[PDB]
């Protein structure tokens, strides 16, 4: 659909999109981009995350408040309604998981690269799994598990504890515990050690450094106060 | 509870 | 579109659209609607005001945005994204004059309805003419003082100084004057008479016909003192 | 300046 347009001006336009507040437009250039067949920048990888995830958490903040209004209404209206936004944001999530599956994935190889693309996946899946209810959302779990598992994996090999990237994997794996794999003591155990070995690593850091790593320490903090 | 935001904002 | 959906639903949707924010579904729903060819009732008016304000509101802030951007600027990229956004806000205006046209105005002949859509016609046309520049822009600016002139002589002939939407009328048609036709003088002058007059009325009203004038007094009073 | 909302809030 962007074919036609170069891949600088898709990223441009992208920047753009997302200074005019347009998250819609901006998932579209950076799906654009993608297809155009290179690798992502870090840069580039936090337009196309930024993009869907917005996009993504419009349909989702929508679902919830139809899904609520059905549940206390149990015509077909609402329900025909949250089918129709739990549709497109299937939709989305399966455009988003495209992309990583075609190609992202399996053309990272460096440690910062694959592990954000896997912690989009489990990110992904996790959406879908919010809305499954039929005879593939245990299928549709473990996807997400997957995933996220591979890139604490490659994240505790190749990164240090303090890495935002490997701090935002472990937060959003600790929600994951909690509110998808009724797990919340898992989701304690991982948001605590997670916590306390981004702590004992802040020494080794720049001051830009440590503000971005203590800013997602305190997001997990923040849960572990919900949590307990 | 919260996962990671897109921006650090 | 929406042919094959029962009015009823539509309307029903849209009232699902706007509590879960989705305001391109309430106007899409609003659209169908409306083409089923009956009049609206007073509480269906406002949800067609409502999604298209909103609708079109949104593409105004992300062109504005644009447009500054490029105008600092003086690649292609800014000023084609900014004319990407300018032809949907125009597609989307003219889908509500057309719905005005065909055929809204034409069957209200009460006072309140044609009011109604007459404000409507001139806000369309107001927001057409903050992104025009060529052969065309006057004729643009001319009908929608037209349609808010038509309007504003009902209102005064029809209804009580404290009416909410002969308020809003002239709270509208007093920015037209000031933003649009670059006549401040007219468009304070229309706020501060506009606002003595209802004062003057307001000693008649309910407590909550009151609550409704003073809510609209106190946005002429906020434009009269952002002008003078 | 400001034009009306849409709803009351
Ligand atoms: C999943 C993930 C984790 C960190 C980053 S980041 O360090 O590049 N960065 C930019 C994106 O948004 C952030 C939010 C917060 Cl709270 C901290 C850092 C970032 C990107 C993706
Ligand atoms: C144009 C217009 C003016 C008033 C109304 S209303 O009185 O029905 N009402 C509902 C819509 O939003 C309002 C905002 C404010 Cl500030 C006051 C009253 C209303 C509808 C349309
Ligand atoms: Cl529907
Ligand atoms: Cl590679
Ligand atoms: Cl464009
Ligand atoms: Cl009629
Ligand atoms: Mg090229
Ligand atoms: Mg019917």
């Amino acid at each position: 659909a962007m074919g036609s347009m170069e891949r600088a001006s898709l990223i441009q336009k992208a920047k753009l999109a997302e200074q005019a507040e347009r998250y819609e437009d901006m998932a579209a250039f950076m799906k654009g981009a993608v297809e155009k067949g290179e690798e992502l920048s870090c840069e580039e990888r936090n337009l196309l995350s930024v993009a869907y995830k917005n996009v993504v958490g419009g349909q989702r903040a929508a679902w919830r408040v139809l899904s609520s209004i059905e549940q206390k209404s149990n015509g077909p209206e609402v329900r025909e309604y949250r089918e129709k936004v739990e549709t497109e944001l299937q939709g989305v999530c399966d455009t988003v998981l495209g992309l990583l599956d075609s190609h992202l994935i399996k053309e990272a190889g460096d440690a910062e690269s694959r592990v954000f693309y896997l912690k989009m996946k489990g990110d992904y899946y996790r959406y879908l799994a919010e809305v499954a209810t039929g005879d593939d959302k245990k299928r549709i779990i473990d996807s997400a598990r997957s995933a996220y598992q591979e890139a604490m994996d490659i994240s505790k090999k190749e990164m240090p504890p303090t890495n935002p990237i490997r701090l935002g994997l472990a937060l959003n794996f600790s929600v994951f515990h909690y509110e998808i794999a009724n797990s919340p003591e898992e989701a304690i155990s991982l948001a605590k050690t997670t916590f306390d070995e981004a702590m004992a690593d802040l020494h080794t850091l720049s001051e830009d450094s440590y503000k971005d790593s203590t800013l997602i320490m305190q997001l997990l903090r923040d849960n572990l106060t919900l949590w307990t | 509870a919260g996962s990671i935001p897109g921006r650090r904002s």
